[PDB]
């Protein structure tokens, strides 16, 4: 379940509803999502289980699925995964005192917080401090900037570190007029293509990496 | 401008 586009984890400690009821109200006013769009998270108050958020018609529904390896909703339907337990209530709906068949998964948009290039604290002069260590075209590290939903890839090319923004734009992410559905999926497709002049993105940037492939003084 | 242009 853990890759899987609805498959949250951990949201924030017992902020996590909150966050979740955010998350599928940006993803489904933004989108013109269907009711039935839904994530699951871990249970933070039932510690172990894990809570089925979805959609209905502006209000977000919270149902609780038990883990005991046997996942369930209710005591009668007993699943052998999350993924099992999701597919059979995406064709049969479940019911209570309404009835809801899940239709869309709410993708996270922070899968690149776990990253080798993303730095979520990293100034514009710290991000050129650590590339001119680098003496490689191509590498690149992604930091968070000051304005939320902001982000810029610095990288090497041509001797220089030079600098782009990425906005993160509602669901999906701009650089100039490209369009992805995620930070990660920008960083993926400039890894094949070029970003700026004939450079892609090829040496990821942290402090494991400068320890290996670094010096121990800029240029 | 502090930050390169891409299209």
């Amino acid at each position: 379940h853990s890759n899987e586009k609805w498959f949250h984890g951990k949201l924030g400690g017992r902020d996590g509803r909150h966050i979740a009821e955010r998350l599928l109200t940006e993803y489904c006013i933004e989108t013109g999502a269907p009711d039935g769009s839904f994530l699951v998270r871990e249970s933070e108050t039932f510690v172990g289980d894990y809570t089925l958020s979805f959609w209905r018609n502006g209000k977000v529904q919270h149902c609780r699925i038990h883990s005991r390896p046997k996942f369930f909703l209710t005591d009668n339907l007993v699943f052998d995964s999350l993924y099992d337990l999701i597919t059979h209530y995406q064709q049969v709906p479940l019911r209570c005192n309404f009835e809801m068949r899940l239709s869309e998964p709410v993708p996270q948009t922070n899968a690149h917080e776990s990253k080798e290039w993303y730095h979520a604290s990293l100034t514009r002069a710290q991000a050129e401090h650590m590339l001119m260590r680098v003496p490689r075209d191509g590498a690149f590290l992604v930091r968070k900037r000051n304005e939320p939903n902001s982000y810029a890839i610095s990288f090497r090319a041509e001797g220089k570190i030079k600098h782009c923004r990425v906005q993160q734009e509602g669901q999906t992410v701009m650089l100039g007029n490209s369009e992805f559905d995620s930070l990660v999926d920008l960083i993926s497709y400039y890894e094949k293509h070029p970003l700026y002049r004939k450079m892609k993105l090829r040496y990821p940037i942290n402090e494991e990496a400068l320890e290996k492939i670094g010096t121990a003084e800029p240029d | 401008d502090l930050y390169e242009e891409v299209l």
